[PDB]
RNA sequence: AGAACUGGCGCUGCGGGAUGAACCGAACGCCGGGUUAAGGCGCCCGAUGCCGACGCUCAUCAGACCCCAGAAAAGGUGUU
RNA sequence: CGUCGCUUUUUGAUCCUUCGAUGUCGGCUCUUCCUAUCAUUGUGAAGCAGAAUUCGCCAAGCGUUGGAUUGUUCACCCACU
């Protein structure tokens, strides 16, 4: 995968094609965030490939449709685990962020895990997501958001170069 | 020879760290040394008495 | 993690008050007054409340090794609260085996005139910082005092003398010679 | 849930070039008549011809 | 120093992207670098602004944190936010400039002739005090 | 014609990717106060940088060879000549429509100087990390200029507090001359569309 | 140094890799308009002069793009 | 006992360039460069009392000789420093 700009949340089951042996099977569930539909439905065999027998020639997709949040609105909280490789082994990890959104939280972390660990998208799995609520939050820069009346102020303020005059005769002050 | 100014000038002449790496003349509750040619090592043993 | 803000407060008493400049903290006291420049340190100085003089300093956001800076902040105030109405004073003796360590004082404090450190023929005249003096003390043996309202002003100036009695080519076991501080105390006491 | 029929045509665009190409690999394309670069041609969908995409 | 924070109730400004020029009021914080905003009578839904691309003002709101479109809009209008952000210097700063921006060749020929009638006059009355101030340095 | 560029508070590279782009498009450019240019990192790798540039010399003779210029005014410019194509006529012509100085001179203390937001160090650097003026690395480095010129500038910037004196003298003048009557009828149409 | 399979170079220009036998794109009659490939877009030097997004990093030897043109074990209360 | 490296002043290994020719050892003369520092400057550590040594650090600025045997490079000895 390449997890290319926001990434997109799909609910994919699917069920292996009936032998003799075992008409209907049991039909599987999983929650894949990629970028599209055709990049979810490559990624559930690659999950469901780890855990039972099952494969694309010998399996059919029954539905693959976008899940979207309920409630884009309110501000959550989702720990999340996660299942990267490293250059010398590979590692469980937990692993808080702070969206609106359930889709914006795991792509905050795909841009987070290349950034302080150099990850890429390919040799790091989601192993689950979900919204938690204040007091059972461990990382101090999510709980330190968790404030009623918060405030602060933005110093140093710098932006918009080029698009006014390159040459000027004024000083930009920085508020 | 005055015994207290003899501990007041070992303060600052024998008690005290030295780098097995640097060879530095620390402090006598150091961890590391302070030099970067070393890269901050922790590897120390006390200046040798008398 | 860039946090959101930390601030310590500085606890003023009456007999000092502090105005600022911005950046630059203006403290007059008793014994005179002194001041400092924080332009390079990237933090706000406000100085709150009537009748009470508190003085917070506080940085927002910051990243850690500028979290450790706000206190650097608070420690440089108390010590001008403290040196503009008490004073410092290091008093430091001189240590010394078979050979008497002389030292006079020739320009008004300004100048310490150290000879016969170790036997030797070459002088140490070690000029000092300007807003410190010395003093030969007394009713102790072989000391030396030096006043002043900045510590920094003070202590290395102390460090001059501290450095000049070097001995060199020899051992610093044995061989303890030397114009060594003692205490670091206050001109006024008890307050 | 209702899982359609799953298709039976496909359109194939040769988006390579003609120069290092292996010898199995270019017989697929002359028979896919997939010649120059940037050519398309619809395609039967068929378990013999699924298996020739997947070579190509 | 530091006269405006961002806050739950902060009305600001909206100076780039797709709600340029419009006010929005932060409702909360999401981390560090956006803000949940809306503005419930000026025609930008609730949604996650950057804080770079806000612009803050000096109109607080006293709604409680995180509450609904309502009571953003009860707040909105108890204040009385549109009518007093327009009757601010700014607001008329932003008004002027957009009406130099839309002058027509025909008003900049008035906006001309009417420019240089009057900079004769101002600079009468202002030799009639360099002579004046002469003549009261002259004893 | 030409654009006055006052040197101080920008950055070198930054400045100079800016003026050896307008000077090959045709235009005139002047950099005047080039010992106030900054330049990041700390003072001591700065004068370290060019150290090592003072030791490439060729090994024969050194007078055929590099030229290690000296004063700020002519280390910004060797930046701005290794951002030319300075060994073609197209590139040779481009170095000549540049006229930087050090200090500000006569026919420059007495022009509306800009400035350059995209070069500043203010903008672009972040504060917490430290930088080094061109004025004291050239001083470091065999440049014998510096007390002469802080000497002329204090003069050249007493002459103008008492000009900027002057100057405000007037605007207090014609703000209170545009108080008394009458051209009412005038800012009637001049509120309208921008005053 | 010697084999296997495939491609290429030799016989082959062109765009890129600053430089180049073989890398990466793409093969070539003579031209106009359009659009891309690989690679790029501070300035040499065409194009980010986007109000680009999130983080990491300070080097008194910083880092900087396949082949590819320089590094290891071991260590750091340096920071994440 | 291990084990990871660097260097190209050793010797190999290879056979790319040169067979219509690149004059092949050593010394003498002479200039420059490197640092992996013998000495001299400033230093830290000793099982540094002093004297003398020893081990590290910034550092190539400035020096590093006179001879006997030998074609010698290399060696080895006398003497000065
Ligand atoms: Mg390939």
């Amino acid at each position: 995968m390449k997890a290319s700009g926001t990434l997109r949340e799909y609910k994919v089951v699917g069920r292996c094609l009936p032998t003799p042996k075992c008409h209907t099977p049991p039909l599987y569930r999983m929650r894949i965030f990629a970028p599209n539909h055709v990049v979810a439905k490559s990624r559930f065999w690659y999950f469901v490939s780890q855990l039972k027998k099952m494969k694309k020639s010998s399996g059919e997709i029954v539905y693959c449709g976008q899940v979207f949040e309920k409630s884009p609105l309110r501000v959550k909280n989702f720990g999340i685990w996660l299942r990267y490789d490293s250059r010398s082994g590979t590692h469980n990890m937990y692993r808080e962020y702070r969206d609106l959104t359930t889709a914006g939280a795991v792509t905050q972390c795909y841009r987070d895990m290349g950034a302080r660990h150099r990850a890429r998208a390919h040799s790091i799995q989601i192993m689950k997501v979900e919204e938690i609520a204040a007091s059972k939050c461990r990382r101090p820069a999510v709980k330190q958001f968790h404030d009623s009346k918060i405030k602060f102020p933005l110093p140093h303020r710098v932006l918009r170069r080029q698009h006014k005059p390159r040459f000027t005769t004024k000083r930009p002050n920085t508020f | 020879i005055e015994p207290s100014l003899r501990q007041l000038a070992q303060k600052y002449n024998c008690d005290k760290m030295i780098c097995r790496k640097c060879y530095a003349r620390l402090h006598p509750r150091a961890v590391n040394c302070r030099k970067k040619k070393c890269g901050h090592t922790n590897n120390l043993r006390p200046k040798k008495k008398v | 993690m860039k946090t959101i803000l930390s601030n310590q407060t500085v606890d003023i008493p009456e007999n000092v008050d502090i105005t600022l400049k911005g950046r630059t903290v203006i403290v007059k006291g008793p014994r005179g007054t002194l001041r400092r420049d924080f332009n390079h340190i990237n933090v706000e100085l406000s100085l709150l409340g009537k009748k009470k003089k508190r003085l917070r300093v506080d940085k927002w956001w910051g990243n850690r090794k500028e979290l450790a800076t706000v206190r650097t902040i608070c420690s440089h105030v108390q010590n001008m609260i403290k040196g503009v109405t008490l004073g410092f004073r290091y008093k430091m003796r001189s240590v010394y085996a078979h050979f008497p360590i002389n030292v006079v004082i020739q320009e008004n404090g300004s100048l310490v005139e150290i000879r016969n450190f170790l036997g030797e023929k070459y002088i140490r005249r070690v000029r000092m910082r300007p807003g410190v003096a010395c003093s030969v003390s007394q009713a102790q043996k072989d000391e030396l005092i030096l006043e002043g309202n900045d510590i920094e002003l003070v202590s290395n100036s102390a460090a001059l003398i501290q450095q000049a009695t070097t001995v060199k080519n020899k051992d610093i076991r044995k061989f303890l010679d030397g114009i060594y501080v003692s205490e670091k105390g206050t001109v006024q006491q008890a307050d | 849930f209702y899982v359609p029929a799953e298709p039976k045509l496909a359109f194939v665009i040769r988006i390579r070039g003609i120069n290092g190409v292996s010898p199995k690999v270019r017989k697929v394309l002359q028979l896919l008549r997939l010649r120059q670069i940037f050519n398309g041609t619809f395609v039967k969908l068929n378990k013999a011809s699924i298996n020739m995409l997947r070579i190509v | 120093v530091f006269r405006r924070f961002v806050e739950v109730g902060r009305v600001a400004y909206v100076s780039f992207g797709p709600h340029a020029g419009k006010l929005v009021a932060i409702v909360d914080v999401i981390d560090q670098n956006r803000a949940l905003v809306d503005g419930p009578c000026t025609q930008v839904r609730r949604q996650a602004m950057p804080f770079k691309c806000m612009q803050l003002t000096d109109f607080i709101l006293k709604f409680p944190h995180s509450a609904h479109q309502k009571y953003v809009r009860q707040a909105w209008q108890k204040a009385d936010i549109n009518t007093k952000w327009a009757a601010t210097r700014w607001a008329k700063k932003i008004e002027a400039r957009e009406r130099k921006a839309k002058m027509t060749d025909f008003d900049r020929f008035k906006v001309m002739k009417a420019k240089k009638m009057r900079n004769r006059i101002i600079k009468n009355e202002v030799k009639k005090l360099q002579k004046a101030a002469l003549l009261k340095a002259s004893p | 014609q030409v654009l006055v560029l006052d040197g101080r508070g920008h950055l070198l590279g930054r400045l100079a990717a800016i003026v050896a782009k307008q000077v090959l498009l045709g235009r005139k450019v002047v950099v005047v106060r080039c010992e106030g240019i900054n330049i990041s990192g700390n003072f001591y790798r700065n004068k370290l940088k060019y150290l090592a540039f003072l030791r490439k010399r060729m090994n024969t003779n050194p007078s055929r060879g590099p030229y290690h210029f000296r004063a700020p005014s002519r280390i910004f410019w060797r930046t701005v000549r290794g951002m030319l194509p300075h060994k073609t006529k197209r590139g040779q012509a481009a170095l000549d429509r540049l006229k930087v100085f050090d200090g500000i001179p006569p026919p420059y203390d007495k022009k509306k100087r800009m400035v350059v937001p995209a070069a500043l160090k203010v903008v672009r650097l972040k504060p917490t990390r430290k930088f080094a003026y061109l004025g004291r690395l050239a001083h470091e480095v065999g440049w014998k200029y510096q007390a002469v010129t802080a000497t002329l500038e204090e003069k050249r910037k007493e002459k103008a507090k008492i000009h900027y004196r002057k100057k405000k003298q007037l605007m207090r003048l014609r703000k209170q001359a545009e108080k008394n009557v009458e051209k009412k009828i005038d800012k009637y149409t001049e509120v309208l569309k921008t005053h």
